[PDB]
């Protein structure tokens, strides 16, 4: 008699396909219909401090990422002082403070190799 | 011509099938019940953590972040 | 100032009498670097600070002006210890580092792996 | 071992109609923006679309169904992010499903269903391995779904609708 | 916290007892005074060792304060000790004891297979035993008396094999593992045995890292399996096991936190005690070659 | 709290578990078999053969009982039942944790 | 089943009666007794690991059962004094012996098991 | 059965609706930061422009299937198709053409291409030949039959994703019983196997070739009752 | 809800001797009233004897021989 796109049966047929047939009607489901609510508010509250611990170590130790994927390109990072001067002076400036910035480092090299002995 | 061929072993792959019993069937649908069993990433919602993560770290860049040194390498 | 990595600020070297009173570790005793670490852990004492805050702060916020020599003496001292300020430049040019040779005796024997043939 | 063979079917002359959306009852994409109801639904189905694209849930917001007992098929209308789409589909193989079948077959968190999803009414076809969701708001015909071809008397088997999908 | 060989010796047998009565808690069976007896011999045979060598330390210097050895026993490192037929080397032998007794207690490769057994006992016991408290007896006494093994050949040699062996060993058993405290028991030998490579590099300071790290998250994971089991009516196999993250959702999620921080997994706390192992690593050992693969097969 | 008088121990009913319950839930299993044709003929006085069980379907339904029930069921338990009268009865009685 | 395999010193042929068969003697059975008892073993064996196992596949496990109905029903069709018989029960022992898992789980209601006698009951005396 | 109701301080399902995150119930209302309440609400997104963007800017309706009868293009002007892969073949297409992208590109982009080659070996060689590779090999897109041939025209798809096709005559096509080659390949089928049927496998006796069929692919019943193939 | 009754007194089940405690096996047995058991437990029995146990371990750990030397030639070479 009944058939199929019935709102009766297919609503039967949800609530009884996972059925225990094993168990009276009426009390023949299986599934659990809701989640320990102080359990689940603690075990959340536990897995937000481990997922923030995780993204701090992430955030301020990148040594696992440098040594397992390499350097990505760096965000830009700059100051606009220069900009306070204009013209020859701020061409020759820039000049001058771009050759210091060579000299600091063949220094720091120079600085590293030579000083070895420093220690007696 | 009298070869076993696609269709012969398709139709013996069915009976084989229907050879089989629904009683193991029956008394195990209970186990795959999709209203009591999810996935791990389902579960593990990231969504509002992700959330307090960021308010964190804000305040870490604007309480300690001023105070680091760049270290390129 | 102009002093070496190892020497301090004030250019004063302590004596084993002002080590054992501001007990230094054997760890840091064993190196060079006793003279910068001893301002530096004064600094601490007078100004006592949380983990987390030492951990957080780049500068080590108040004993940053200790912290510079200090940093600067662990870092050359490492470096000697190691050897990777040559270790690195042979990495970098093993060719023009054994046409010029910095150190025979790491060049000798050093093998870049197979792996990274850059 | 079920196979996936073809039986080559064809519509007949007069079908009947059994679902027919309330909503959407124009002819047409444009009928739709036009019409108030229809423009509003659209845009609530729209995560539903982006569920079917990225999220490869193969699933299909149907109205307008027709069915033809010559044959034995039913033509369903489906209402896609581009338009209306005319499918065949053969009643061997639809099978029921429950909701949360529908909802745990896709391996990513679904948004929030609008509450014009009819939950109870969602199908299976098997065959194509995907899902028809009908429209709350919408209007059967007794006297179509009532046809013989269409009783489980006939169209009932247990191993197919209860063992077919184990989601798992 | 002892101050003098003797009570060290002590602490040493009453752990000794009092781990064999939480053994053999269940009393009434006889199948679990079988593992308590298993544990109480390997127990007495370490009692053994550490009395041997507590007797050659008085021997050679009439002294049992542990300061006192640590600070004299580069005088007498010189000396030899005349037994049956060989000549052997006073710290060699004092170390070989000190060595043999904390290997047995610490349940390195050879002298581990009591504490498999010793799942028996109640979880609480077993996580207590198997975190901080009886599996790293050898490690203190190790850490203690630290300046006696720096001037041990024998030590060199072993530590690190043993370590690396027993390290390998236990992990992979215990990724084979199929029963909850199995497991745990497998990676606590497998944790103890990069204990005792660590400890062969000789950074005191990643020695106590990685021990507390182990300890910690060792513990809160037998805790979690432990609700587990009780939920699943004292079955701890996991077979039959599944579907319990709704069921205990706490415990899920507690587990997962405190299994990658265990297990050493990129970006956790676990991460760093292994990689500081593997800086510390020494490379002038002959058997340099299976200790670094066992090192790495037991890491992964 | 136990009286400080002498209590002794208290056989109630000699079922650990709801005997009814029990034999519905068996006859079900039961019914839920291929072989078996008629659940209405099966009665807690009906022997297998007559239900319909063979010896070989008699350890399949077996084995699905003790998966329901919680309980390992011996051999030789499982070879003197005659009836289901006598599986209920020893189901019930059983003590699930031996 | 007193679930006693791994305790008393048994041998390996008789621990493979015991898991075959519920008695240490499978002579003394009878064909049906033989018969039944190995089928249950099988089944049990292959619900243990194929059903409550590592990633189990249910549709591997139903194969699998019913090969080994359609077998059994053969096996006890066939009269006991058959090589062919014989032959089956060979390959079913060595598929016991196969699947044999060392600290294989032991129900908590039988004998002998993990927490059987954790408590001593006081008689009325 | 439930006696929440009896207590005033008991839960209710207003506690619970925070688990709708973690728990899968059917729609009870919608907030005001969903999806389709923002779409609904916002009317920036009726705008026609929006509307024809959504329409036209995305997977198209032709190419969704209309029927549960395909009849594919045929390969040959006298052939027949008989089976055809849906899911698995687009699968293993898209996989095998990742060797045209990632491949030059971890050359082209890598800082040690040999470090990423002397990874790839063992990996390839374990948990990916068996799992994928070999499958895919075997694998049969489609399957035509060539009457006055009496042939049987194979699809596959090759290195970089390239489809060839290759003739088989219907004299040398066998069936090699499930049993025979399991214990062989065991670990092809134990982690790779799973989407190909396994016991439909039928092998090339002079060229000592297989043919793996999708569990998910369709076949054709005109195909399958032709009497070359019968 | 059923009334259950008191423990049974059949969870500890009266183990009656059936066979001579030989005195070559001596503290053997670990003697009980209930489950008397050997004083050790062979759960890989499966094994007949220790040298066959030897036998299939060694056998078995060819493998984990080989994992070990290709580990160690991939970090040798790199
Ligand atoms: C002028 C206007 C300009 C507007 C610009 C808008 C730009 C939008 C850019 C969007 C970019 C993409 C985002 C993708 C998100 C999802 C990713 C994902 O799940 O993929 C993994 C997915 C698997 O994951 P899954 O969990 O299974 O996915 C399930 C669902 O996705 C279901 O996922 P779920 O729900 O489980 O979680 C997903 C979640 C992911 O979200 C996160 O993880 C982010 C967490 C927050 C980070 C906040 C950082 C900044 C703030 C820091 C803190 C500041 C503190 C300030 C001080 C506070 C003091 C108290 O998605 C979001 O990001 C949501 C947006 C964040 C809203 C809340 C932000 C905070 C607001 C302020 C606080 C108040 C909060 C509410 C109240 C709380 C209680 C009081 O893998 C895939 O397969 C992906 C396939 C591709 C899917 C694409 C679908 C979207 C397609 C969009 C196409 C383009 C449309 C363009 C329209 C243009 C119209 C004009
Ligand atoms: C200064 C130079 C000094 C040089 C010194 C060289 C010293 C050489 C010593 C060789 C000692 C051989 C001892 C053989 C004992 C046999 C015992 C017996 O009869 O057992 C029966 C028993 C079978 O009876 P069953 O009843 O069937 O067993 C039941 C099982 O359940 C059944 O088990 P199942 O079927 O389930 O699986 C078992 C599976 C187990 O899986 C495997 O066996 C595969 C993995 C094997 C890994 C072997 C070790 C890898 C290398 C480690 C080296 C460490 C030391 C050096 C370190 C240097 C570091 C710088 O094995 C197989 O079935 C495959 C059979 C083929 C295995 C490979 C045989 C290789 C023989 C040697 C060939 C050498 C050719 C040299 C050509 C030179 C040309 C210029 O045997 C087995 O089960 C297989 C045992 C296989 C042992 C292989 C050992 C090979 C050692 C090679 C060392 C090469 C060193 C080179 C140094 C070069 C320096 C420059
Ligand atoms: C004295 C100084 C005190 C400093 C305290 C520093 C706290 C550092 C915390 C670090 C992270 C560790 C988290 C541990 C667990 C707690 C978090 C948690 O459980 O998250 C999961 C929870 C929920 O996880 P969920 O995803 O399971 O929940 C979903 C269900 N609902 C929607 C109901 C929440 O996360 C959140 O609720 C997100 C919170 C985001 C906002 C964070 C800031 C809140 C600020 C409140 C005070 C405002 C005062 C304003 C005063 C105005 C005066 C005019
Ligand atoms: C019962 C409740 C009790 C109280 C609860 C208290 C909650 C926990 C409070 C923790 C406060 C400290 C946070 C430190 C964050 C990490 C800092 C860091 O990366 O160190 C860099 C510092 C800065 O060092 P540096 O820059 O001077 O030099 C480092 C040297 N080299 C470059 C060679 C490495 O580095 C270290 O000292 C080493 C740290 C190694 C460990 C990294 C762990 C990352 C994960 C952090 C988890 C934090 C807890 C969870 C989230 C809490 C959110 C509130
Ligand atoms: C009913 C009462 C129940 C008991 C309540 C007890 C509450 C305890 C709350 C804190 C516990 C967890 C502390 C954080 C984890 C340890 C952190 C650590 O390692 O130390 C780092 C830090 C150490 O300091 P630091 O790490 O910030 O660095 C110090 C900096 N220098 C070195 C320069 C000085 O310690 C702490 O932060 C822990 C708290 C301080 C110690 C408090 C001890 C006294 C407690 C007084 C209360 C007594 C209550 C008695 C109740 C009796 C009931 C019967
Ligand atoms: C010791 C010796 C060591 C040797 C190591 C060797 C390592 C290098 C290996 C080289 C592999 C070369 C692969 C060739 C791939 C094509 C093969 C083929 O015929 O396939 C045709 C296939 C199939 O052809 P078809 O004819 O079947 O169909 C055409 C395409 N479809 C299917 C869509 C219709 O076509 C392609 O895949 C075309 C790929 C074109 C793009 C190829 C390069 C992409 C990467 C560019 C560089 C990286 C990104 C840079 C981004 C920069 C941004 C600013
Ligand atoms: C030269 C001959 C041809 C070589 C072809 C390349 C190898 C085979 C194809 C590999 C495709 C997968 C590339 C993933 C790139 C991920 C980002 C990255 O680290 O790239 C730079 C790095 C290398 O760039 P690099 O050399 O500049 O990095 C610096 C060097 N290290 C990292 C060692 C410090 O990529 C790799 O390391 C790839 C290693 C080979 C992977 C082989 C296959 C196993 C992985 C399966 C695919 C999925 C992996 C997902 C990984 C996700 C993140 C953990
Ligand atoms: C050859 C190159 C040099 C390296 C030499 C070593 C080669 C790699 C050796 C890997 C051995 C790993 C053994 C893991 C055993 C896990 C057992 C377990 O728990 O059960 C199975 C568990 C699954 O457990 P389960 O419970 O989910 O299901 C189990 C199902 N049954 C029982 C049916 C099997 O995990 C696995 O299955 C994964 C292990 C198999 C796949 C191994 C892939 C190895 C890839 C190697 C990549 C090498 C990269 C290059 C660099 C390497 C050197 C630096
Ligand atoms: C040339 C070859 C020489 C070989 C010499 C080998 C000597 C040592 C042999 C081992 C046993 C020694 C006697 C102690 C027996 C203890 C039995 C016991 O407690 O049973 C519990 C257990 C039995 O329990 P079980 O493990 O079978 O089961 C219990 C666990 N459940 C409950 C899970 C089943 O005994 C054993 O397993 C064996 C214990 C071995 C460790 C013994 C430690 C003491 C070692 C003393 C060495 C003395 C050397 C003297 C000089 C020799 C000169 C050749
Ligand atoms: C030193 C080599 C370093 C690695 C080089 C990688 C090259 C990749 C491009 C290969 C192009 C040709 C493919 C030929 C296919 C074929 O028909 O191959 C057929 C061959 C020959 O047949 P048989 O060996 O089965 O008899 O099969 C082989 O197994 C040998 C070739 C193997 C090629 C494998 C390519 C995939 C590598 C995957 C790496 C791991 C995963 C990486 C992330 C996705």
């Amino acid at each position: 008699g009944t058939s199929i796109f019935s709102r009766q049966f297919k609503k039967a047929f949800n609530d009884a396909k996972y059925q225990n047939l094993t168990a009276a009607q009426g009390e023949t489901y299986s599934h659990l219909g809701w989640i320990s609510n102080v359990d689940l508010r603690l075990g959340r509250a536990i897995f937000t401090f481990g997922v923030v611990g995780i993204a701090f170590c992430i955030y301020l130790e990148p040594s696992y990422f440098h040594e397992t994927f390499g350097h990505m390109s760096q965000p830009p990072k700059y100051d606009l002082i220069d900009s306070n001067i204009n013209g020859v002076e701020k061409k020759l400036n820039k000049q001058i403070l771009h050759r210091e910035h060579n000299e600091h480092k063949l220094d720091g090299f120079v600085s590293m190799f030579k000083g070895s002995d420093v220690a007696k | 011509a009298g070869r076993k061929l696609f269709k012969h072993y398709i139709n013996e792959n069915i009976k084989s099938n229907n050879e089989q019993k629904l009683f193991f069937y029956r008394v195990n649908r209970w186990r795959w019940n999709t209203k009591d069993n999810t996935t791990a990433p389902k579960f593990l919602r990231l969504k509002y953590p992700l959330l307090v993560t960021g308010v964190c770290l804000f305040a870490y860049d604007w309480t300690y972040g001023f105070t680091q040194v760049d270290a390129h390498h | 100032g102009h002093g070496a990595w190892n020497e301090n600020q004030q250019h004063y070297k302590y004596s084993k009498e002002e080590i054992e009173a501001y007990q230094v570790p054997m760890r840091i005793k064993a190196g060079p670097c006793v003279d910068t670490y001893i301002p530096l852990k004064k600094c601490f004492q007078e100004n006592p600070t949380s983990f987390a805050a030492k951990m957080l702060d780049g500068r080590k916020g108040k004993c940053a002006k200790e912290f510079k020599y200090y940093n600067t003496c662990l870092n050359h001292w490492q470096t000697y210890e190691n050897n990777s300020h040559v270790t690195n430049a042979y990495w970098a040019d093993t060719s023009k580092a054994n046409a010029d040779g910095i150190s025979n005796t790491y060049g000798g024997s050093f093998r870049k792996g197979l792996a990274w043939l850059n | 071992n079920y196979y996936n063979i073809m039986r080559q079917v064809s519509l007949d002359s007069n079908p009947i109609v059994l679902y027919q959306s309330s909503t959407f009852t124009g002819n047409g994409l444009q009928e739709f923006y036009e019409n108030a109801d229809a423009l509003t639904k659209y845009l609530k189905l729209v995560p539903f679309f982006l569920e079917k694209n990225l999220y490869d849930h193969p699933k299909q917001f149907v109205i307008k169904m027709e069915f033809h007992p010559q044959n034995k098929v039913l033509s369903l209308d489906c209402l896609t992010h581009q338009g209306v789409l005319k499918k065949t589909v053969n009643l061997e193989n639809l099978i029921p499903v429950p909701y949360e079948d529908y909802v745990q077959f896709c391996r990513r968190k679904l948004f929030n269903a609008p509450l014009f999803l009819d939950t109870e009414m969602i199908y299976f076809n098997t065959f194509q391995n995907e899902f028809y969701v009908f429209d709350k708001n919408a209007k059967w015909n007794e006297e179509g779904i009532n046809h013989p071809e269409l009783d489980i008397s006939k169209l009932y088997n247990e191993k197919a609708w209860f063992d077919s999908l184990r989601i798992i | 916290s002892s101050g003098n060989f003797i009570v060290l010796f002590l602490g040493w047998e009453l752990i000794g007892l009092t781990s064999f009565f939480l053994i053999n808690f269940w009393s009434t069976r006889v199948g679990t005074l079988k593992a308590a007896f298993k544990a109480f011999s390997f127990n007495k045979l370490s009692d053994l060792f550490l009395f041997f060598a507590i007797l050659i330390i008085f021997s050679t210097t009439y002294n049992l304060d542990i300061l006192s050895f640590n600070n004299q026993i580069y005088l007498y490192e010189s000396y030899n000790i005349d037994m049956f037929y060989w000549s052997i080397n006073l710290i060699e032998i004092i170390s070989f004891f000190f060595i043999s007794c904390a290997f047995i207690k610490s349940a390195q490769f050879g002298a581990h297979i009591w504490l498999p057994d010793s799942m028996e006992a109640p979880v609480p016991a077993s996580a207590l035993i198997h975190s901080a408290t009886l599996v790293s007896a050898g490690i203190y006494l190790l850490l203690r008396l630290s300046p006696l093994f720096e001037l041990s050949k024998y030590a060199y040699f072993i530590l690190p094999l043993i370590g690396s062996v027993t390290a390998f060993y236990g992990g992979l058993v215990s990724a084979f593992q199929s029963d909850t405290k199995k497991t745990l028991a497998y990676s606590t030998i497998s944790h103890c045995g990069f204990l005792m490579v660590s400890y062969s590099t000789g950074v005191l300071e990643f020695v106590i890292l990685y021990l507390y790290v182990h300890g910690f998250f060792k513990a809160a994971t037998f805790l979690c399996v432990g609700n587990v089991n009780r939920f699943n009516r004292n079955i701890q196999d996991f077979k039959r096991m599944g579907g319990f993250y709704k069921y205990l959702p706490f415990e899920c999620l507690a587990s997962f936190v405190c299994m990658i921080n265990l297990s050493g997994l990129p970006l956790t706390l676990g991460f760093y005690i292994k990689h500081l192992l593997f800086i510390g690593l020494v490379e002038s050992y002959t058997l340099y070659p299976l200790i670094f693969s066992s090192l790495i097969l037991g890491a992964i | 709290y136990a009286p400080q008088k002498v209590v002794l121990r208290n056989e109630k009913s000699g079922y650990y578990a709801n005997p009814d319950d029990v034999a519905r839930r068996l006859i079900r299993l039961i019914s839920l078999h291929d072989k078996v044709q008629n659940p209405s003929a099966i009665t807690l006085k009906s022997t297998w053969s007559e239900i319909g069980v063979d010896p070989l379907s008699y350890v399949e339904i077996m084995l699905e009982a003790e998966n329901e029930f919680y309980i390992e069921l011996a051999d030789e338990d499982l070879e003197r039942f005659r009836t289901v009268e006598d599986a209920v009865e020893f189901i019930a009685r059983n003590f699930f944790t031996n | 089943s007193k679930a006693y395999y791994f305790v008393k010193n048994f041998s390996w042929a008789e621990v493979s009666n015991l898991l075959c068969y519920g008695t240490k003697y499978p002579t003394v059975l009878n064909h049906q007794q033989k018969v039944t008892r190995l089928y249950r073993a099988t089944l049990r064996r292959v619900y243990a690991h194929q059903v409550e196992g590592y990633k189990t596949d249910f549709k591997q496990y139903n194969e699998n059962i019913t090969d080994i109905g359609k077998d059994f029903n053969k096996m006890l069709a066939l009269k006991p004094e058959s090589l062919e018989l014989q032959a089956y029960f060979k390959k079913y022992e060595d598929l016991q012996e196969e699947l044999f898992d060392p600290a294989m789980i032991i129900d908590e209601s039988r004998p002998y098991a993990a927490s059987s006698g954790r408590y001593y009951i006081f008689d009325d005396y | 059965g439930d006696i929440r109701h009896k207590f005033s301080n008991e839960i209710t399902d207003d506690d619970y609706d925070y688990q709708r995150a973690m728990h899968v119930k059917p729609p009870k209302e919608e907030s005001l930061f969903q999806l389709t309440n923002i779409l609904s609400s916002v009317p920036v997104f009726k705008t026609r422009f929006f509307l024809d963007f959504i329409a036209r800017n995305l997977d198209t309706n032709s190419a969704v299937s209309t029927s549960d009868f395909v009849a594919p293009p045929r390969v040959h002007e006298n052939s027949f198709f008989v089976y055809h892969s849906r899911e698995l073949g687009n699968v293993i297409r898209k996989y095998r053409s990742l060797e045209s992208i990632v491949l030059p590109g971890a050359l082209l982009t890598f800082t040690y291409p040999l470090f990423a080659a002397f990874v790839a070996i063992p990996s390839y060689y374990f948990m990916f030949n068996a799992k994928i590779y070999e499958m895919s090999r075997r694998f049969v897109v489609r399957m035509d039959v060539l009457p006055h041939l009496e042939m049987i025209s194979v699809q596959r798809i090759g290195a970089f994703g390239i489809l060839y096709t290759k003739l088989h005559r219907i004299q040398d096509l066998e069936y090699v019983p499930f049993d025979q080659v399991k214990e062989q390949e065991n670990y092809l089928w134990a982690i790779g196997g799973h989407g190909v049927d396994n016991q439909l496998i039928f092998k090339d006796r002079s060229t000592g070739e297989f043919f793996y069929f999708e569990r998910q692919g369709v076949w054709d019943a005109k195909g399958l009752n032709h009497p070359l193939l019968n | 809800g059923w009334d259950r009754p008191d423990v049974p007194l059949s969870f500890n089940p009266l183990y009656v001797h059936k066979r001579e405690l030989s005195i070559f096996d001596t503290n053997m047995w670990m003697y009980d009233q209930v489950y008397p058991e050997y004083v050790i437990s062979y759960n890989e029995i499966h094994l007949v004897d220790q040298w066959k146990g030897l036998k299939e371990s060694f056998s078995q750990s060819a493998y984990w021989w080989a994992m070990m030397a290709m580990v160690f030639g991939f970090y040798f070479i790199n």
